[PDB]
């Protein structure tokens, strides 16, 4: 079951991960903006 | 050769059998698995000619 | 706290059980429950081998599998009549779609420089409109950004609310005059048909997500 | 390939249970030659 | 005030028009099935999923429309 | 519904993106190559 | 309102257990057999080689 | 009535139901039909005169309803039973070989006949 | 209220428009049935349940418009 | 009331629209019939029960349209 | 008042746009079934294209639908 | 005034109509693609980029419509 | 006044409806193109100049509708 | 200003008349491509026929457009 076979998911999915991070930060500011509504 | 028959007879699976027991007698299993995920494959040839590609499309 | 927070936990606990408890002694024969996840594995194996088909079809097969599985499971959980907040929590779904589109855009810019925009050159055409067809190819590339997310959100949310309005109507159908009490079952059958259909189209939508966001990656990796 | 050559190959294919008479077998396998000629000299009787 | 409530119910009526399209779409998919079957009847087992798929997917836009109709109508 | 309209959108989205990344690593390293283990084990047995 | 929906859901799970669950049982069975037959056949196959 | 003549042995010279696989897909003919000319593909054929049916495996040919209402069928061979399991196995092997060894058309025909043969 | 009630009676007519799509739809399925059956003759036994299924689904989309009409008037 | 009386006459007019679709539908079944019978003229006797069914179902959506008009007009 | 009425009206009119996507979807799936019946074997190439065709046809209608909710509230 | 503000929102709603044409448009291109390819098989390598061009233009009609809708809606 | 500025916003919305006819139109030219090319394998060299001409005027009709939208809205 | 208002609304309405002609123009040229691909050689005769239908279908829309300008003025 849990017996890892290494996967390169840290440079293959580096452009994917970057996109996730940007929206996460923006949603912090958005949450503060949405809590004033 | 008589002994050879005995060895498969005491080790004939048919319902289940840990892939770990097969791994313990052959680490070749894990070698291929690791190599294939690295390869960007998950299709290993001959798995589709006797266990299909399990799809209708 | 929020229903969404609770239901994200429920999805995780289900997924662990499908690859442990379901399997009997790592069957080399396949357990009866586990047979579903064999067929899924192979038809998404052959799908991302189809769409991108690189030496990275399998490198992006886990990504396409967790994009399959999140939406596939999250359109089963929300179907419970007092559950309603995974893909009906739209703010996660639309956001996820835009993130994937951006992760294709960044990959394309990185991999193909500032001539990523040669993807948005479709091919040769009459010279006074050559820059124009770069603009309205890039627009169509970023139509993919919101189409993918908003399809899923609208479908699932609309199904649950449609059923509830009809359920409430059948309550009042069985509270008006005695001629409607007879045939108070007739609207119930309509709600039942919708419960089947809305369940079906969510499993289709999880697969539809995972083929469409393989197609966008085909565009991004292979220019023009 | 002629339409009838395509069909011929199909007729040939039909003897490939097998329950095929001598006439069937002859229609599905025979040895012959087509002796091309010229406008003059004959390019050989190369298999039909 | 009455104008607001009138407009709410009017808006409901307007939305309902969208359904007509989906009804035709479903029919076209079944017409295609019948013609396909008549042209090759052994196609049927592969084709039967495709027929149902086309019906559902066509229908969905109309049901989305109906949900907007119900948002206006009931809401 | 009150549970479907907080302003806790970033809180929600935090738990959401955590689930995706977790499943991505988990699938990729553990459970997907373990399905290829079933396949390969069957196939190596298939050879012998 | 929603108690009507719960009755519908009960009917829904009933229909599934009638039609889909035996079909999926059968689906599972069919596949299970195919895997087993291949696996054991191959074990037999090398046993033939031993005899040879 | 219905022609179904073959060169090595002519079979017959319209009948109630004829079921044909044609480059029009599959067609069934009952009584009058518009006076088509269609290439018969390699086929699994049923010809019925009354309810009684004689079943033909046909090497492809031509089908032609005449404007004089004669369903002229010509084929190089037309029983279904005569063609056929062992034949299916051999044809499968032959189908593989022909692909490697006009070759396109031949191999296509081997596959086509093999599929039609499986139907028998 | 007279306005809102007037909106209902007008609105009933608006929803009623949707029925046109279903009418064309039923015909499209049946047109296909007739064409396919003429090609084969004998295909009809298999196909007739498919035709009924196709009719019911197309018709249903029309009926949703009618139900909105009755929802505005009565409901 | 001017609004209500107006609403009946307007709402009646709008209701009438649905029937046009059914009209087109009837023609479609008949078109298929003519082509079908040309393709096999012995298909007519089997097909004629089916044809009347397809006609009736296509017509019904139009009928319902005319009914809502009549409910306001002649209720 | 009039503005409140207006936002409800604008929402109604925008909903109609979805209709076009539904017809579009049916035409693609009809062509899939027809294609597969013509070839007996086109489906492997054609099926990806058909799902793509659903998505794009749907996408235009879906734009209408988000406009409808923006209208309905706004 | 209220009427001008109303007209912004309503004008946006009316504007949204053009998008329906693009939905149907894209489908017609893809249908022809499927049909041509199913008939030919091997036409596809020429026909697929040709089809994508047809798609891009049909989609564009929808996008122009959406732009105007946003200008009316927000503006 | 209020009515005129309103009428500009409303009128802009109406103008956008016109584009749909070009959207479907463009698809029709491309459908015929793909069909022809799949029939011929190779008609495209002659046919492509013809196709661009037919496309252009069909498209243009949509564009006329679009420019009228801009004229009213922007002034 | 009501007369002027009606003029601006009317301008919007006129675009609708054009849509049918837009489809029509494409249909004649679609026919051109269909015919030419079917025959090959018909094209030299057929191309004048195609142009005629194309233009005529457009012309119906042109009348609607002329009325748009006429409306705009009054």
């Amino acid at each position: 079951m849990l017996k890892r076979f290494p996967t390169p998911i840290l440079k293959v999915y580096w452009p994917f991960f970057v996109a996730g991070a940007a929206v996460y930060y923006g949603m912090s500011k958005a949450a503060d903006l949405s809590s004033n509504t | 050769l008589q002994s050879t028959l005995d060895n498969i007879q005491s080790a004939r699976p048919f319902d289940e059998l840990t892939v770990d027991d097969l791994t313990k007698i052959k680490p070749e299993i894990d070698a291929k698995v690791e190599e294939m995920v690295k390869k960007g494959k998950w299709d290993v040839p001959g798995y589709k000619d006797r266990f299909g590609n399990l799809n209708v499309m | 706290l929020t229903t969404f927070s609770l239901y994200t936990i429920i999805v995780l606990l289900v997924i662990t059980s499908l690859y442990t408890l379901t399997n009997n002694n790592n069957k080399i024969i396949g357990s009866r429950w586990l047979i579903s996840q064999e067929a899924i594995y192979d038809t998404i194996m052959n799908m991302t081998k189809g769409q991108i088909g690189g030496k990275n079809w399998g490198l992006y097969f886990p990504m396409i599998f967790t994009l399959f599985m999140f939406i596939f499971i999250a359109n089963l959980i929300s179907m419970i009549p007092y559950s309603f907040a995974l893909s009906a929590h739209l703010v996660f779904i639309i956001s996820l779609s835009i993130v994937i589109w951006l992760g294709n855009t960044i990959l394309g810019l990185y991999k193909h420089g500032w001539v990523f925009f040669s993807l948005f050159v479709p091919a040769g055409t009459p010279l006074p409109l050559v820059p124009l067809l770069v603009i309205i190819e890039t627009l169509s590339y970023f139509a993919r950004a919101i189409s993918l997310g908003l399809r899923l959100g609208s479908n699932i949310l609309a199904g649950h609310l449609l059923m509830v309005i009809l359920a409430g109507l059948t309550f009042n159908f069985m509270l008006i005059n005695l001629f409607t009490l007879v045939f108070g079952f007739v609207p119930l059958a309509m709600i039942l048909a919708i419960m089947m259909l809305e369940f079906a189209i969510g499993i289709i939508q999880g697969y539809v997500w995972a083929i469409l966001t393989a197609s966008y990656l085909k565009d991004a990796v292979y220019l023009h | 390939i002629s339409y009838a050559a395509y069909l011929n190959v199909a007729a040939q294919a039909i003897r490939s249970t097998e329950l095929q008479t001598a006439s069937v077998l002859n229609r599905s396998q025979t040895d012959a030659f087509y002796t091309q000629y010229k406008n003059a000299s004959e390019p050989t009787p190369i298999t039909k | 005030m009455q104008l607001v409530l009138a407009a709410k119910y009017i808006g409901a009526g307007i939305s309902t028009i969208g359904l007509l399209g989906a009804g035709i779409g479903i029919a076209i998919v079944f017409a295609a099935l019948i013609n396909g079957v008549s042209r090759n009847p052994s196609i049927k087992d592969t084709v039967f999923p495709m027929a149902i798929l086309g019906f559902a997917l066509s229908e969905a836009t109309g049901l989305f429309c109906l949900m907007v109709s119900f948002l206006l109508l009931f809401g | 519904m009150p549970q479907l309209v907080p302003f806790y959108f970033m809180n929600q989205l935090t738990y959401g993106f955590l689930l995706m990344i977790t499943l991505l690593i988990l699938f990729s390293q553990f459970f997907l190559p373990m399905i290829l283990r079933l396949y390969v084990s069957r196939l190596f047995i298939s050879k012998l | 309102d929603e108690s009507i929906l719960l009755l519908t859901f009960l009917g829904f799970t009933g229909l599934v257990a009638k039609y889909l669950a035996p079909a999926y049982k059968d689906f599972a069975d069919a596949r299970m057999k195919k895997v087993s037959d291949v696996l054991n056949a191959s074990r037999n196959k090398h046993v033939e080689a031993v005899k040879d | 009535k219905l022609q179904f003549a073959l060169p090595h042995e002519t079979l017959y010279s319209e009948v109630t139901q004829v079921n044909l696989p044609a480059k029009s897909g599959r067609i069934g003919v009952l009584a009058n039909h518009v006076p088509t000319v269609e290439q018969l593909l390699p086929g699994v054929v049923e010809v019925m005169e009354g309810s009684n049916s004689k079943k033909f495996f046909i090497s492809g040919g031509f089908a032609t309803v005449q404007p004089d209402s004669q369903l002229c069928v010509t084929a190089i061979e037309a029983p279904l039973e005569s063609f056929s399991e062992n034949i299916k196995n051999l044809l499968a092997e032959a189908k593989k070989n022909v692909s490697s060894s006009r070759e396109a058309a031949e191999a296509a025909i081997q596959v086509e006949v093999l599929e039609n043969l499986q139907s028998v």
